[PDB]
């Protein structure tokens, strides 16, 4: 009984977060109404990590839907499984946070964190035996990202001793709602940093490039990134969801992914990725020659310009195991250049029987590598590009912020990108 | 695409594989710590034997035996032979060899002096020379009194044995000389000849009157053109080919060098190898042994053939670097690692 | 090749062939270990609190 | 009869007791319910295979054993499997999370709060125990509970226990069945705090019983079930002795005596002949020559290295089955002719040998084929320090540079007993040298 608490904040958080709890919910065999219509015991093994057990042999989601304006939510409530999430797990204000950052950290969302608290420690209470939380948001608006860093800092501080992670959606100017992404991001990043154990990076450019160039997309809406999002979210938590030789628990996971506190920021991968030729069957060595392909990452970074520290690949379907430890040594034993050799068998796979809805078989990619800093790196080249000119600091300095709290967020994360960069070489 | 890595830069031998296994742009070298490798160019000393033949999925290949160093050292050479039933102590085709520790330090010493008091007893020829593996350091002498002086002044294992005085000179010059044969042993422990082979000549007459001066005692390419005022005057680099000597040996001695001298090299090559494959044998092993041998024998005037040493770590002759290298890659390479004749070598057949 | 002290009885036997002759801390100390590992991590945590604190 | 207690710790520990206990099990004609026909004595008597089961009165034949893990999925099974009936409650001890391959987790953190409920389950064990032998401890070098959790019961049990021998069967990590990086340093934590407690370890690689799965028994992927299936054979023809009658190894103060002349130096190498597929159409047995002769290949040693490059310090023999003193000495003399076996001077040049008339239990279904005769040698040779080398260089490559250091000091251990457990390491690789190399 090792059970993970669902935290999902914002307009990105709860839009992303409903798509992960709908995917999944159809791989247990949850219905809408929470009922299970399943045919396999191995979809109810570890049901309990992200499900409660109700009355009635109900299954309720063990997740928090956190806003601090309604209509977001309201659009889940009644979404597709909108009726199977805890009533009293909706926590939301009407205050909205106008894309501020310091409005969801210090102003608006410090008015509505205590009572996001009060339904975390219910949930948690709850739990046998707690593993961990997951937090679903962007870094680019102000709730997910201003409150949500605000609710990790406070969550740390009442379970200093429980894993923290985090799926986070980097803003990209290409796929942008408003100019100051880059610094709600840049202030959020300097708390992921201290304050998470993982974290899965997700820029919404790579999203869009992966929806246009690969998918054929001519036109990508929220909606498409978000199926990408919803895969690789059910890709990274099969290991948790389903039974395996693993037996890895989020504290074993971040223990063999992160050789360093402060570098814990993953690039999540997902194969196979086809346009409508989309029932041809998927060799192993093509799964697994995608999986790696660049174009087939989230974080919008060549992996050829890095380095990584370790990866983790998970394959689902039924398939021969032998086939794929010989096509995973084959990309290692081919491109050992861009592993780190100080770290001795640094590429870990695991698979699982269960296929994802609609494929065969499939391949979800967890890649801890030095590349990401490439992704801090535009942040912090838009970031100072305004700030040198103290553009649209009104916003924030209006909330109480100093611009002082802005040059240290710009040193923060220029020392992570320095840190990325010394063990590169 | 096949992997490699280079532990041993000063090895002018894989120097040229490398390049060869380059050129054929499917195999990759990396970095000398890398672990994910097909192929090791090991290091001369203290290789890591242990460490190979531990990563998933790969198939690990290293160019040097574990265990042939009892072959390629002085003094273990001399107790393997002696030591070795296959070889025996009455092994005719090695000269009278005894260790020695110097006395600051099992020994031979006893053993020595009863077979040369015997000899100066019978009249008979009672040379012996002194060498050591530390060497560039070599005496030869008629007393026993200067041979163990000389060895006490050092401090590391020599080894004296029987110096050939009736050794086969080369017309003109009147000259001493040495035979070279690389012999490449396979992961299957074929054993292969490499055709051609060198000698390595004095360009100084022979003289059995002096061997203070050790110009025309000593063979070595390096003291000839260093020490030798002759050097390159009957053959380019003090070096015949086997083409060259053949033809002498059949206007001179009215015979051939297969039968008068290959046949015993050939012979000398199998014994030694023969001996040692159940101790150094990779074939149930979690990794793949090959090397290349150097094998030096001495020609007396009787047309009998000696064994002076094997080297492990040898070179080539400058002429021979492509030939040799290449058929490395051939037999002892691409016969693990296939890529995507007439051999040069001469196979000596033996049972495992 | 010499056998020697041969003991056989209803389920097996045993023997000794020779074919050559030859040529902490107390209970009181892993508390204190275990003591100390658990102050420095209180120690740790107390800075985190702290860190939060300010 | 003088008892002996098992202890399995973590997961590989716990999952491989099961598998010698279904062994010892059909071995001695004891079913999942406890009962066994042929003890004519009911709840009681000081029988050979009393060394290992106590009886009840009710004529059940409970394993001398305590299964710990600090999580509960893995010891589930064994009390909802089908020997569930041999234990009772008190015989498995499993906490609620486990030490994330985190060895000072396993030691420190989580260690100290639950040792003290160990030793007490032990005690229980050892009050029904007329003359107790000591224990063996089964556990994986890359496990935080088979290493740091390990190293705490040892030192305890030498503490509560101090004149009772204790031997190990310790798991060496094989990256082929793990997913774990930090087992180097787990391994050489649990080495350097356990060493001046264990008398005697008996490491498997991993990746010995990968390969003898994959090539005697033609498993293209070999599970758990297939690696312990396998490794309680082993373990089985090691401790046949202390259940059988017999004279060789009959306490295992024994053990260190004839395998053990340096204390540090206590590895032996395990090497076991023959490993039959059962699928296959029908197998010629082996003779007594060859099943003897196959204990000098490598390819049936439970560690990867090559003794022909090491020096020996003791040599047993344990044939099960068809096998006469006669037909041994005839092998012994064949193979010295033909091997290379050099042992250290200060030690004598012979071979203990050890013969159980009852041929090899098999599993029924199991993947092993029924022999007439198997043999079990355990060597002491310097050669494997092979493994202490490789396992040590992967160390290095990682502390070099601090690689998840930060995860052992914040479980409240000094990043010191990292270098100091290090040094122990060198010490002891420089201990095989001086020993096995001229
Ligand atoms: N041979 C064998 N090895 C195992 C088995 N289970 C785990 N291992 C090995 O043990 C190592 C992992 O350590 P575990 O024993 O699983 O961990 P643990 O002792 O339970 O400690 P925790 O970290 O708290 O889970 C890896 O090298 C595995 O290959 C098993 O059943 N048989
Ligand atoms: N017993 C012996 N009788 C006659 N000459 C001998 C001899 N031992 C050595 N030599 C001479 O010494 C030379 C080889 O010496 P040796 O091989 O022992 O030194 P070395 O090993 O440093 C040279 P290399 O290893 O390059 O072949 C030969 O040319 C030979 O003429
Ligand atoms: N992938 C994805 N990104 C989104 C979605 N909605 C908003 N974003 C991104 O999130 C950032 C805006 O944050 P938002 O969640 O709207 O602000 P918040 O509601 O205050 O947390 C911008 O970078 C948007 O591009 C979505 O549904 N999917
Ligand atoms: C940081 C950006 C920001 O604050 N934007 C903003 C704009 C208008 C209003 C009314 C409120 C707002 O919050
Ligand atoms: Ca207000
Ligand atoms: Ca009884
Ligand atoms: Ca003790
Ligand atoms: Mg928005
Ligand atoms: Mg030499
Ligand atoms: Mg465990």
């Amino acid at each position: 009984m090792r059970e993970i608490v669902h935290i999902q904040a914002g307009q990105c958080g709860n839009q992303i977060g409903a798509k992960f709890w709908e995917v999944i919910s159809d791989e247990h065999g949850i219905d809408p109404t929470g009922s299970y219509h399943g045919d396999s015991d191995l979809q109810l093994e570890r049901i309990n990590v992200y499900y409660n057990e109700a009355t009635g042999n109900k299954y309720v989601p063990r997740a928090i839907l956190v806003d601090l304006e309604p209509g977001t939510m309201d659009s889940v409530r009644s979404g597709p499984f909108g009726q199977i999430f805890r009533p009293d797990n909706f926590v939301f204000g009407q205050s909205g946070a106008g894309n501020n950052w310091a409005k969801g950290h210090y102003t608006e969302g410090a008015e509505l964190v205590d009572s996001v608290l009060d339904v975390v420690r219910k949930e948690s209470e709850s739990c046998d035996c707690l593993q961990g939380f997951q937090l679903t948001h962007s870094l680019g608006g102000g709730t997910g990202s201003g409150m949500g860093t605000l609710l990790i800092s406070k969550i740390r501080e009442e379970y200093p001793d429980r894993i923290m992670n985090t799926f986070s959606v980097m803003p990209s100017p290409k796929v942008s709602d408003t100019v100051v992404e880059p610094y709600n991001a840049t202030l959020s990043v300097h708390q992921l940093v201290e304050n998470t154990d993982e974290t899965y990076c997700i820029d919404n450019e790579a999203l869009y490039d992966i929806c246009f160039r690969t998918l054929k997309l001519t036109t990508p809406t929220y909606g498409d990134l978000n199926h990408l999002v919803s895969a690789t979210m059910s890709g990274v938590t099969t290991c948790l969801r389903f039974p395996g030789q693993l037996n890895a628990d989020l504290r074993k996971l971040a223990v063999n992914m992160v050789p360093f506190p402060r570098l814990h920021f993953f690039m999540p991968g997902f194969a196979p990725l086809t346009s409508r030729q989309q029932y041809r069957a998927l060799t192993v060595p093509e799964l697994t020659q995608q999986m790696f392909d660049s174009k087939n990452m989230m974080a919008a970074c060549d992996p050829r310009h890095g380095r990584y520290l370790t990866v983790a690949a998970i394959f689902r379907g039924r398939m021969s195991m032998k086939e794929v430890d010989e096509q995973m040594l084959n990309v290692q034993n081919k491109n050992s250049s861009y592993f780190v050799e100080w770290i001795p068998n640094n590429v870990k796979t695991a698979v699982c029987d269960i296929p994802p809805r609609g494929l065969k078989m499939s391949a979800t990619f967890i890649g801890n590598s030095t590349a990401i800093q490439e992704l801090f790196k535009r942040i912090s080249e838009q970031f100072t590009a305004m700030f040198r000119r103290k553009a649209f600091l009104h916003w924030y300095t209006g909330e109480g912020m100093d611009e002082m709290e802005f040059t240290e967020a710009e040193s923060n994360m220029n020392d992570l990108v320095s840190e990325y960069q010394q063990y590169q070489d | 695409m096949y992997t490699f890595v280079v532990r041993d830069e000063n090895s002018s031998v894989y120097a040229e594989v490398s390049r060869l296994l380059l050129a054929t742009g499917q195999w990759k070298r990396l970095r000398k710590d890398n672990p994910r490798f097909n192929l090791m160019l090991g290091e001369r000393n203290r290789l890591p034997f242990g460490r190979l033949g531990h990563e998933p999925g790969l198939v690990q290949l290293v160019n040097y035996y574990r265990g042939a160093d009892k072959l390629c050292r002085k003094a273990s050479l001399v107790k393997l032979i002696k030591t070795s039933p296959e070889l025996s102590e009455s092994c005719t085709w090695f000269p009278e060899s005894y260790v020695i520790y110097p006395t600051n330090l099992t020994d031979e010493r006893e053993v020595f002096l009863a077979a040369y008091n015997r000899r100066r007893e019978g009249r008979e020829g009672n040379v012996w020379i002194a060498k050591s593996s530390a060497g560039a350091g070599i005496l030869i002498s008629s007393e026993a009194s200067e041979l163990l002086d000389f060895i006490d002044e050092q401090g590391q294992v020599h080894v004296i044995q029987k110096y050939l005085e009736k050794p086969l000179l080369l017309e003109p010059g009147h000259r001493k000389f040495d035979i070279r044969s690389w012999v490449l042993v396979d992961h299957l422990y074929n054993i292969y000849l490499y055709r051609e082979g060198v000698l390595r000549t004095s360009s100084e007459p022979y003289n059995s009157a002096n061997f203070q001066d050790k110009t025309c005692h000593l063979t070595n390419h390096c003291i000839q053109k260093e020490y030798s005022k002759n050097y390159g005057r009957y053959e380019e680099g003090n070096e015949m080919f086997f083409e060259e000597f053949n033809q002498y040996l059949m206007d001179a001695l009215n015979t051939t060098l297969e039968n008068s001298i290959l046949l015993q090299i050939k012979h000398i090559i199998r014994s030694c190898l023969m001996c040692i494959e159940p101790a150094i044998s990779t074939k149930h092993l979690h990794y793949q042994s090959f090397q290349l041998f150097g094998f030096d024998f001495m020609v007396d005037e009787e047309l009998k053939v000696w064994l002076i040493e094997v080297n492990g770590a040898p070179a080539c002759a400058q002429k021979l670097y492509a030939e040799l290298c290449q058929g490395i890659v051939d037999v002892a390479i691409s016969s693990v690692f296939p890529l995507a004749p007439t051999s040069i070598f001469i196979k000596l057949h033996h049972h495992h | 090749m010499e056998v020697i002290e041969l003991n056989k009885c209803t389920s097996g036997q045993s023997f000794e062939v020779i074919l050559k002759p030859p040529s902490d801390p107390s209970l009181e100390e892993i508390q204190k270990k275990l003591e100390a590992a658990e102050e420095r991590r209180k120690y740790q945590e107390a800075e985190l609190l702290k860190h939060l604190a300010e | 009869m003088r008892e002996c207690i098992s202890i399995h710790v973590g997961q590989a520990g716990v999952q491989i007791g099961n598998a010698c206990w279904e062994l010892y099990c059909l071995e001695h004609g004891i079913q999942p319910d406890g009962q066994m026909p042929s003890d004519k004595t009911i709840g009681g008597g000081d029988d050979s295979f009393n060394t290992f089961f106590s009886e009840t009165g009710a004529g059940k034949h409970v394993p001398r054993a305590v299964f710990v893990d600090l999580e509960p999925t893995v010891i589930d099974e064994v009390r909802t499997g089908t020997y569930r009936q041999l234990f009772h409650p008190e015989q498995l001890i499993t906490g609620k999370e486990d030490a994330a391959n985190n060895y000072a987790r396993g030691h420190y953190t989580i260690g100290k709060e639950i040792i003290d409920l160990v030793l007490d389950r032990i005690r229980k064990l050892a009050d029904q125990c007329t003359g107790l032998q000591g224990f063996l401890v089964f556990h994986s070098f890359g496990g935080g509970t088979g290493s740091g959790f390990t190293s705490l019961l040892m030192e305890r049990l030498s503490v509560d226990y101090g004149k009772k021998s204790k031997l190990e069967f310790s798991i060496y990590p094989a990256p082929q069945v793990s997913t774990a990086v930090v087992e180097p340093y787990n391994s050489i934590l649990t080495t350097h705090t356990t060493l001046e407690h264990s008398d005697c370890a008996f490491m498997v690689d991993n990746e010995a019983i990968y390969d003898i799965c994959r090539r005697n028994l033609d498993i293209e992927r070999p599970t758990y079930t297939n690696l312990n299936r396998l490794i309680s054979q082993i373990v089985s023809s090691i401790t046949a002795s202390l259940r059988f009658d017999g004279a060789l190894n009959v306490d295992l103060t024994e053990f260190q005596t004839n395998l053990v002349p340096y204390p540090r130096i206590h590895f032996p190498l395990a090497t076991y002949a023959p490993v039959i597929s059962a699928e296959k159409a029908y197998h010629e047995q082996l003779s007594v020559a060859e099943i003897t002769n196959a204990c000098f290949e490598p390819a049936n040693q439970m560690v990867k290295c090559d003794p022909r490059h090491g020096k020996y310090m003791a040599c047993c023999l344990l044939y099960r089955g068809d096998v006469v003193p006669k037909d041994v000495n005839a092998a012994i003399a064949t193979i010295k002719t033909k091997r290379s076996i050099q042992f250290v001077d200060w030690c004598p040049t012979g071979f203990k040998v050890g013969i159980n008339y009852q041929p090899p239990t098999v599993v029924p279904g199991g993947d092993l084929a029924k022999v007439q005769r198997a043999v079990c040698m355990l060597s002491n040779t310097t050669a494997i320090a092979e493994a202490w080398a490789r396992l040590d260089h992967k160390f290095d490559l990682m502390y070099a540079k601090r690689a998840f250091v930060h995860w052992y000091v914040g479980e409240g251990m000094e990043e010191g007993e990292f270098s100091e457990a290090r040094e122990d390491m060198a010490a002891l690789e420089k201990d095989y040298e001086e020993v096995g190399v001229d």
